[PDB]
RNA sequence: ACAGGUUUGGUCCUGGCCUUUCUAUUAAUUCUUAAUAAAAUUACACAUGCAAGUAUCCGCGCCCCGGUGAGAAUGCCCUC
């Protein structure tokens, strides 16, 4: 349909006014169910492949309607004016796939400011605004930090005395492994 | 914890 | 002794500057509506009910604190070159305890280079929200605060909602809070939408911003057109306190006038465009005489 | 997991253990690090132990505790 | 559950679904199961980096030193985790693994260069 | 049901009639409007200066169904079901 | 409630709106009152209205009634240390007794508010676990973190099935 | 429960059964792929392999984890 450029054009068009009028889209749609209590879950999808499944939902019966965040008049009809909550699927009668699309589109629209919703007043996060404490202010450098020496003497690698190496070889003779020297200071990149 | 239907087991003490 | 926003003198001026409109401050919000409760009251009890709402209105009108830009945190507790390539990501450690205030918590990040450094303000606030969640705060920066999105709200005169969102999301002394508030204050000045924030608790912020940017021409014109004069001269009185070493404040000591002549002092001394101010004040004077 | 009274397996009944090879230079350095590491942690462990004693003692017979005890007693009379 | 003995230990409790691990820093009796009853939960440890490339770790410092003060043992990974934060000195096995990585990486660089020439 | 509904609705008492028979103001406390005392009807004529006697424990007849629902004890599988439009 | 003289007093709100919390040293409260005479109006109304409220907030305090044994109604309190508190009511109304009791043995407002404040920290918001005890159940319920694989499937590079295949190949 | 069907030539009243809603197992008919959760007849008898070792000898550990719902109105909370 030649309406992807501006989905809201259809709402302002005369065709929408002639058919639906002032009342919402879902006003004239009635859902056929098994008895007095309608099932809590509507159809998953009514546009399976290229086949329309029976009585279509209000959104899937006229393909010129597009569910996007740009148009607000269409999305307003699925949001309560006073309570400010999103209508559930049984309330309108739309299929579950389009109901998920409506919820995501409405949530996206509220994130872009295109739709009004309640904003409660929030108190400031902190009671006292003080940057004096040492958690946020810089602490004096450690004596080992300015010198560049490691924080502990044993962090670095030290060559053991040769006498201790001889003792270990005697103790672990037979199952001894090849020794290695000091580790490289910096590791190159492959 | 206890109940009113406690049975006085004796073999466990005998084995010990 | 420079003036501050928490002084009693500035607070008392701003309390009566914003006014008190019960209908606007108590607006039915889009929430879960419940059936109302009815009761019988006499004339005396009605005034008692009214004054209780006034006290509740004053508490609901507590202006948010305004501060300057916070200094960046650049501190390194230790450096360990032995762990230069041990891990690829960086670890963030947060001290969590219900007794320690959030301003004193330790947030330290272990960069992959092996440096034990404190977390910056941008990441420190995010970590606090994750482990101490509260209503209205998004972990990531919302898309609503982009420049393109703000203009859409501003075109829909959503200025009051933008300010209320900014205080809830960002920290008052943060950089993002300052630029959003300043951008909102700049836009309402251009469009002359000062009537929107009349009874809003955020009116003190824009008034303080204007008195520090020496931009009072737009605000004074609107107040006169609203026939609110007793508070209009208070704004001029506020200007002298904030900027004593000025020609306008010197004229007040020289001439020593009162009432509307205080506005005339500023109109012909420091007002950038005093032609509109003087003409509007002249228009107010002739209209008031006719009405009286 | 097995229990005390069940018999062991048959295939793995001859072996006992096979310790890995020992690097002479590396093992001694690692042993030195552990000896200093354990000593440092032990001092911290004892430091935390004394902190618990201080906190518990203040909660039992601290100065504020006597103030609270006298206040309720004085109010009751 | 009534156990014969056991020692109080601070360890990591696994959680989450498959391919998405999530460890909880908890303090429980040594003889209880990994996900069993515990005394107090201290913090959390996210093993997977987020969009910011950060591995979040939560520590209850005042409570952590309380249990250590009363004689609580620590497992291998929690000591390494505490060593990284700076509450404890770097674990000796943490450094040795780093040194092994450098030597293996140095051998890898030399091996590649020898074949190149 | 039809006769009972119309008889009950025709017996409804409005705010203005209640105000006139009590000679006191009636104040509506909207929950979403806060503690704002909205006035909906005023007693035309003389206004009584005597406040209503405040009873500590009111003597009113309550329905057990209303109290059960208020306390959160009705857990039927038909009360909270989602239905179609009005 | 339909049956009863005052059905309102048998709802949860009425039992919960009475704010009289005895100290930890109060164990037994004995109330004696008369069923005849105008002087006992305060005592009888206190028993008929306030006693259920007092017992609801003090489940561990024994309350016992005695009718027509003493011509002058009175209340007797037994403490843990054996101390006996005698309260005399002969003309005091329903409200007066509650205020009098709340001051001699009731807890202070500052004590009650600080008691629940220390209780809040038990449910620390930073913990994880079941919904009944903790707010969140998993780290994936935090925006920014890696989501649960059930909702959004994970990339193949991170799946352990793909990791094992390349190691064996 | 927002209720509906059903007594009788027929109305009102009282009073049952059943429908409409959601979850689990088995069976019938049908069935393309991926991911996650879960995996449940039987306290009936069991082939075979495996589930507790570690460690310079001493020692420590060996239903602790795990498994099951047979038994017992057993218990839950709570004091010690
Ligand atoms: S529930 Fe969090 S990873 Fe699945
Ligand atoms: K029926
Ligand atoms: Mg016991
Ligand atoms: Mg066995
Ligand atoms: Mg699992
Ligand atoms: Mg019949
Ligand atoms: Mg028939
Ligand atoms: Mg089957
Ligand atoms: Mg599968
Ligand atoms: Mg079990
Ligand atoms: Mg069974
Ligand atoms: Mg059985
Ligand atoms: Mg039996
Ligand atoms: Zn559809």
């Amino acid at each position: 349909s030649p309406y992807k450029d501006e989905p809201w054009k259809y709402l302002d068009s005369e065709e929408y006014q002639n058919r639906y009028g002032s009342r919402p889209v879902w006003a004239d749609y009635r859902r056929n169910h098994k008895g007095g209590i309608p099932p809590q879950r509507t159809r998953k999808m009514c546009i399976r492949g290229n086949k329309v499944a029976g009585n279509p939902c209000p959104i899937c019966r006229d393909q010129k309607l597009h569910v996007d965040f740009r148009n607000v008049k269409l999305l307003e009809q699925f949001v309560c004016a006073h309570t400010g909550i999103i209508f559930h699927a049984p309330y309108t009668g739309v299929c579950m796939k389009q109901h998920k699309k409506l919820t995501q589109a409405i949530q996206k629209a509220r994130d872009h400011g295109l739709l009004r919703y309640h904003i409660p007043q929030v108190e400031p996060r902190d009671l006292d605004f003080s940057t004096t404490h040492g958690a946020v202010s810089s602490t004096p450098p450690a004596p080992t930090l300015v010198s560049g020496d490691p924080w502990y003497p044993w962090y670095s690698w030290k060559q053991p005395p040769e006498r201790e190496l001889s003792r270990l070889r005697r103790l672990y003779q037979g199952r001894l492994r090849e020794e290695s020297g000091p580790p490289p200071e910096l590791m190159p990149e492959v | 914890m206890a109940r009113k239907k406690v049975r006085p087991r004796l073999i466990a003490e005998l084995a010990r | 002794r420079k003036p501050t926003f928490m002084d009693e003198e500035v607070q008392n001026i701003l309390i009566k500057m914003t006014g008190l409109d019960l209908q606007k401050i108590f607006k039915p919000a889009l929430q879960e509506l419940k059936p109302p409760t009815y009761k019988l009251m006499t004339q005396a009890q009605l005034e008692e009910a009214t004054k209780q709402a006034v006290e509740a209105a004053k508490v609901r009108l507590k202006m948010p604190p305004v501060l300057e830009e916070r200094a960046p945190i650049n501190d390194v507790l230790a450096e360990d070159k032995i762990l230069e390539g041990t891990e690829t990501a960086k670890y963030v450690f947060t001290d969590i305890s219900y007794s320690i205030p959030h301003r004193e918590r330790f947030i330290v990040v272990r960069e992959p280079s092996g440096t034990l450094r404190k977390a910056s303000w941008e990441e420190r606030d995010r970590m606090i929200q994750v482990y101490f969640p509260r209503e209205g705060r998004r972990i990531l920066t919302p898309v609503i605060f982009k420049e393109e999105n703000l203009q859409t709200m501003y075109s829909q005169d959503q200025h009051v909602d933008v300010l209320n969102l900014c205080v809830a999301q960002f920290e008052p002394d943060s950089a993002e809070y300052i630029k959003i508030h300043h951008h909102t204050y700049e836009d309402i000045d251009k469009c002359g939408k000062y009537d929107l924030l009349r009874s809003t608790r955020h009116f003190g912020g824009m008034a303080w911003y204007f008195v520090n940017k020496k931009k009072i021409d737009g605000l004074l014109i609107d107040q006169i057109q609203r026939d609110l004069v007793s508070d209009a001269t208070s704004l001029v009185h506020l200007y002298h306190i904030l900027h004593p070493d000025g020609q306008s404040a010197q004229e007040a000591k020289k001439q020593g006038a009162e009432g509307l002549h205080l506005i005339k002092v500023f109109a012909k001394t420091e007002a950038q465009k005093g032609a509109y101010i003087e003409l509007t004040l002249q228009a107010y004077q002739e209209a008031f005489i006719t009405h009286s | 997991r097995k229990t005390r009274h069940d018999p062991p397996a048959k295939s793995k009944a001859g072996r006992v253990a096979t310790p890995p090879a020992v690097d002479p230079t590396e093992f001694f350095v690692l042993t030195e690090r552990y000896r200093q590491y354990r000593q440092t942690v032990r001092a911290l462990r004892l430091e935390f132990m004394s902190e618990v004693r201080k906190k518990l003692h203040e909660a039992r017979a601290g100065v504020q505790a006597e103030r609270k005890a006298q206040e309720d007693a004085a109010e009751h009379r | 559950r009534a156990y014969r003995g056991g020692h109080l230990t601070i360890r990591l409790a696994l959680g989450g679904c498959t391919n998405r691990p999530f460890y909880r820093i908890v303090a429980a009796h040594s003889k209880c199961p990994r996900d069993g009853r515990f005394v107090e939960q201290l913090g959390s440890y996210d093993p997977l980096p987020n969009s910011h490339g950060e591995k979040l770790v939560a520590l209850n410092f005042d409570r952590i030193r309380h249990w250590i003060g009363c004689g609580a043992h620590l497992s291998k990974p929690v000591e390494k985790l505490l060593g990284l934060s700076g509450f404890y000195p770097l674990h000796p096995m943490m450094i040795t693994n780093a040194e092994r990585l450098r030597r293996k990486r140095a051998r890898e660089v030399l091996l590649a260069s020898q074949k190149t020439d | 049901l039809t006769r009972g509904l119309f008889l009950g609705l025709s017996r409804q008492e409005t705010h203005q009639q209640l105000a006139d028979k009590k000679s006191l103001h009636v104040v509506e406390f909207r929950e979403e409007c806060g503690p704002l005392p909205i006035v909906v009807a005023s007693p035309q004529g003389a206004l009584r200066k005597d406040p209503e006697p405040e009873d500590e424990v009111p003597d009113i007849t309550l329905d057990w169904e209303d109290v059960k629902a208020a306390q959160g004890m009705k857990r039927s599988v038909w009360s909270g079901l989602k239905r179609a439009a009005t | 409630p339909m049956k009863g003289r005052f059905p309102i007093r048998r709802t949860l709100q009425y039992l919960g709106q009475g704010d009289v919390v005895f100290k930890d040293s109060v164990k037994v409260m004995t109330v004696n009152y008369n069923t005849h005479g105008e002087l006992g109006e305060g005592a009888r109304k206190f028993v008929f209205f306030n006693i259920p409220q007092i017992q609801y907030k003090n489940p561990w305090v024994q309350i016992t009634m005695f009718k027509n044994m003493t011509p002058s109604p009175f209340l007797r309190f037994y403490l843990d240390s054996g101390e006996q508190v005698l309260v005399d009511v002969e003309s005091k109304s329903n409200k007066e007794i509650v205020e009098h009791i709340r001051k001699i043995l009731g807890k202070n407002e500052e004590t009650l508010e600080k008691e629940e404040q220390e209780k809040k920290q038990l449910s620390h918001p930073a913990h994880f676990g079941p919904r009944k005890y903790c707010l969140r159940e998993c780290m994936c319920e935090v925006e920014g973190q890696v989501p649960c694989p059930g909702l959004v499937p994970l990339p193949k590079e991170m799946t352990g099935k793909y990791k094992a295949a390349l190691k064996a190949t």
